[PDB]
């Protein structure tokens, strides 16, 4: 079992992230490019045909501290969003609400994250929430 | 664990490279932490420098993965850490191992050469307002390589 230290693993997913991934509905890319501690990136959603998240992008702020990828990540959206686990004052993405974060395992990425998000916005729960108006950003 | 990473890592314990501390992660025997102080004479002289080894799983086929973890201005290393070095790209031979990867990296902060890496916005600097480009990274060691 060869263990990928946090600091080469978050290259390999810099890397991964300018060279996209699959269809493209999910970016990342570090936040700020000097920061050498490789924590704070931010993410990109497109929300899911035939729901009421269509033609919607999502920006989103996450963090991967100093025991990822041992540890989930923390995920915020900075866009505005109707969606179950959802912080409706802060736009935090409750762990215990998103499988991935709840039985998070150390194979895991911040790809995995986004994706996940996205496919849960198609779940008969959320995808017939109706939506703020477009233009709308949690505070912070 | 390959028994060449267990002779590595011993011999770099009990024969460390002069001006350069070097020692296995506790939880990853892959994984080495290190520190290189400026060389004398160098724009990095009175500095302490963070490196990162990672020996990923084809060593010693594959080179060491190296970053820096402390903020430097040097032609051959980007906003990241990441370093430009033939012996970490192309010119790797498993004939070399750790120790010619840290003196290679001594070696360039003690001789930087802007001629050397792949063109970048620091090699530019350092070709064309030398002085200038000296001087930033002097003041990067106090400000990012003191007292850390």
């Amino acid at each position: 079992g060869v263990k990928v230290p946090r600091n080469f693993r978050l290259l390999e997913e810099l890397e991964e992230g300018q060279k996209g991934v699959g269809d493209g509905t999910v970016s990342w890319g570090l936040e700020d490019d000097e920061d050498m501690t490789l924590t704070r990136w931010t993410g990109m959603i497109i929300g899911p045909p035939r729901t009421n998240y269509e033609n919607r992008i999502y920006s989103l702020k996450v963090e991967c501290g100093p025991k990822y990828p041992e540890a989930p990540p923390s995920v915020r959206f900075v866009t505005k969003i109707n969606m179950n686990g959802i912080n409706n004052s802060s736009g935090m993405v409750d762990a215990r609400s998103i499988p991935v974060l709840a039985k998070w395992q150390n194979s895991y990425s911040i790809k995995v994250v986004l994706q996940e998000l996205r496919r849960l916005m198609m779940s008969k729960e959320n995808m017939k929430l109706p939506q703020p108006p477009e233009g709308q950003t949690y505070n912070n | 664990l390959p028994r060449r990473i267990i002779k590595e890592t011993q011999r770099l314990l009990a024969e460390p490279v002069p001006g350069i501390k070097a020692e296995p992660d506790e939880s990853n025997a892959r994984y080495f932490h290190v520190v290189i102080a400026g060389p004398q004479d160098s724009p990095f002289e009175g500095g302490t420098f963070k490196l990162e080894l990672f020996l990923p799983e084809e060593y010693p086929m594959a080179a060491p993965k190296v970053r820096f973890m402390t903020k430097i201005y040097h032609p051959n290393v980007d906003k990241l850490g990441r370093i430009c070095l033939d012996i970490l790209k192309d010119k790797w031979s498993p004939a070399l191992q750790i120790r010619t990867v840290l003196l290679s990296i001594q070696a360039l902060l003690s001789a930087p050469n802007p001629d050397d890496p792949l063109a970048n916005d620091v090699a530019e600097q350092w070709k064309t307002n030398e002085a200038q480009a000296i001087e930033t990274a002097r003041a990067w060691t106090r400000l990012y390589a003191m007292n850390n």
